[PDB]
């Protein structure tokens, strides 16, 4: 199976440098070129550059001066680096592979790395329960994931086992400049005495991992 | 660079219907166009290559046509899972460039929200902030009003909303409204109410609690 | 329309 797995999301200060690692498997970097594409609110999808099988590189014109792509064939790693970051460089960065060695029809994508370009400092969130209260046999419950920077946090339930009826809402920016996010799930009210419910929260930029058990309040 | 123009920006259809996305190029690009799907929280997925060529693992209901400057991606019978954005890419001319995309939305029957309200936790109150949360669950269409009242005082400017994208299976939306106040203010009041207005309700539905039960 | 990180979807 062909896969591309990228390093985690990060905060970078203005004028500072960016570094992402793409690690591939199911093919060899000696046979395929790896492309870089970013996606931003302002500019949408932009192709940035490519490192070919033999090690040559092409950079999209506005990036020639502040972009370098490198790799280690034996380690199956591609190294993306961009200098002189400004605010509009905040985007999701992807690595990608084409169908054939020389082409640009991107059939395989990395999961994407969100890079936030900002002067602020990293902050890990607090996790608070949204406790079920005493809906025709259905109870709702959740977690409030509050006051973190930058994006993203991942949230899951019962270590990935519970997915049905889960809604994890988009994060919103509070006036404080810190993000906040809620995640809910509906379950049978009669399973509240039997099953445990835990939201698993991860804020990689601050290395904060929290498991919050959510229970009906006393 | 080649400018790719995608129209319209939003498409709204009912399941089973046929649907077409347009990609127009600023000059001839032969058949050098690829189409991508981006679902909620996903990476782009390659649907069609070189205008009309199929991709392994892609449902047969996806097809493309066109050449020169006018291109079309078609879904013959739309499914709810097709809810996503669709992008075109040209590669006749370096550098490869992408269109701005077209959003595909699905219609469905009206569905009233289920409404739940959650008091702040004792845990959060320790920090000196109180978050009151109102959940509107699995409803359609997206339009909804959430009005907050504290001891009959209409709240304004102190809440924030967030809405899920359409559910891939039942096409509904869900919404959270969070009312945020100081611990001080929270402790100075009793009745916390969330009033929900929506097309699927004959009357607004209010959920409320008294601080401290 | 604009790409939104939160959902990785276009917001109009």
């Amino acid at each position: 199976q062909v896969q591309l797995k990228q390093s985690g999301p990060g905060l970078v200060q203005p004028s500072q440098s960016l570094s992402i690692t793409c690690t591939v498997s199911g093919f060899s970097l000696t046979n395929y070129g790896v492309h870089w594409v970013r996606q931003s609110p302002g500019k949408g999808l932009e192709w940035l550059g490519v490192i070919w099988s033999g090690g040559n590189t092409d950079y999209n014109t506005p990036f020639t001066s502040r972009l370098s792509i490198n790799k280690d064939n034996s380690k199956s790693q591609v190294f993306f680096k961009m200098n002189s970051l400004q605010s509009n460089d905040t985007a999701i960065y992807y690595c990608a592979r084409a169908l054939t060695y020389y082409d640009y029809e991107f059939a395989y994508w990395g999961q994407g790395t969100l890079v936030t370009v900002s002067a602020a400092s990293t902050k890990g969130p607090s996790v608070f329960p949204l406790a079920p209260s005493s809906s025709g046999g259905t109870a709702a419950l959740g977690c409030l994931v509050k006051d973190y920077f930058p994006e993203p946090v991942t949230v899951s339930w019962n270590s990935g086992a519970l997915t049905s009826g889960v809604h994890t809402f988009p994060a919103v920016l509070q006036s404080s400049g810190l993000y906040s996010l809620s995640s809910v799930v509906t379950v049978p009210s009669s399973s509240l005495g039997t099953q445990t419910y835990i939201c698993n929260v991860n804020h990689k930029p601050s290395n904060t991992k929290v498991d919050k058990r959510v229970e009906p309040k006393s | 660079d080649i400018l790719l123009t995608q129209s319209p920006v939003i498409l709204s259809v009912s399941p089973g219907e046929r649907v077409s996305f347009s990609c127009r190029a600023s000059q001839s690009i032969g058949t050098n166009i690829h189409w991508y799907q981006q679902r909620t929280n996903g990476s782009p997925r390659l649907l069609i290559k070189y205008a009309s060529e199929s991709i392994s693992g892609i449902p047969s209901r996806f097809s493309g046509s066109g050449s020169g400057t006018d291109f079309t991606l078609s879904i013959n019978s739309v499914e709810s899972e097709d809810i996503a954005d669709y992008y075109c890419q040209q590669n006749n001319n370096w550098p490869t460039t992408f269109g701005a995309g077209t959003k595909l939305e699905l219609k469905r029957t009206v569905a009233a929200p289920s409404v739940f309200i959650f008091p702040p936790s004792d845990e959060q109150l320790k920090s000196g902030t109180a978050s009151v949360v109102c959940l509107l669950n699995n409803f359609y269409p997206r339009e909804a009003k959430v009005q907050w009242k504290v001891d009959n005082a209409l709240q304004s400017g102190n809440s924030q909303e967030s809405v899920t994208e359409q559910d891939s299976k039942d096409s509904t939306y869900s919404l959270s409204s969070t009312l945020t106040l100081s611990k001080a203010d929270y402790e100075k009041h009793k009745v916390y109410a969330c009033e929900v207005t929506h097309q699927g309700l004959s009357s607004p539905v209010t959920k409320s609690f008294n601080r401290g039960a | 329309c604009q790409f939104d990180f939160s959902t990785r979807r276009l917001k109009c």
